């Protein structure tokens, strides 16, 4: 899956 | 090696309500796997806990699509995007566990939106307001192994033009918004730099 994340 | 995952400009308060702006979709390139994703969203940077943003990725081989993310609980693809496309992106916290996100393709004239409510397994801070070009990250089923995509290169620049950041039903200006870019390999791939109300990034 995409893990679109934390900065 | 990817040191810097988001490009873009990012606002430190408190009490965000609002944070919409209308970006343009660029031609991307670099290979069916690469790809790039502009979206406008509330925390995520010193709050932790959650991030309430949407917006719109592209891929080396000329594909696109569309999202919404309450993360870490509702992640998911909302509408149909081709280049040169007007994207108005919206995300709205009406408290900390309750909001909306909203994209609508002004060129197509679509419209999604998305209403999240009792957001238990991650609230929000409402503390982070930002317009950012992410380099984001693939992963396995469980986690185990998470990396980030190919970078695209894309063109023209992708600006968020008219931004709005509300904190307590006031506005709030992109004047002392923090600065980052997206740098890999010890080199900026990205130049966002701000101006009124537009916040603009070019691939590099």
């Amino acid at each position: 899956f995409k893990f679109x994340a934390l900065r | 090696t990817v040191e810097s995952n988001w490009g873009g400009a990012i606002l430190i308060g408190s009490d965000f309500d609002t944070v919409s702006a209308t970006a343009n979709v660029p031609s991307a390139s670099g290979g069916s796997s690469a790809a790039g994703t502009a979206w406008v969203g509330i925390d995520g940077d010193t709050c932790q806990t959650a991030i309430l943003q949407t917006g719109f990725d592209w891929y080396g081989d000329g594909t696109y699509d569309a999202w919404y993310e309450w993360y870490p609980e509702v992640s998911d693809d909302f509408i149909t995007i081709s280049e040169g496309d007007s994207i108005q992106m919206s995300v709205t916290a009406t408290s900390d566990t309750s909001g909306s996100a909203t994209l609508e393709n002004l060129t197509t004239g679509q419209k999604v939106s998305k209403s999240f409510s009792n957001e238990s397994s991650g609230s929000l801070c409402r503390t982070n307001a930002e317009f950012i070009i992410e380099d984001f990250e693939e992963c396995n089923s469980n986690g185990s192994d998470c990396e980030f995509v190919p970078f695209a290169s894309f063109s023209p620049a992708v600006e968020f033009t008219d931004c709005s950041v509300t904190s307590d039903g006031e506005s709030v200006s992109l004047d002392d918004a923090q600065i980052t870019q997206v740098i890999i390999n010890n080199q900026d791939v990205t130049d966002c730099s701000v101006s009124g109300t537009t916040v603009s990034c070019s691939y590099v």
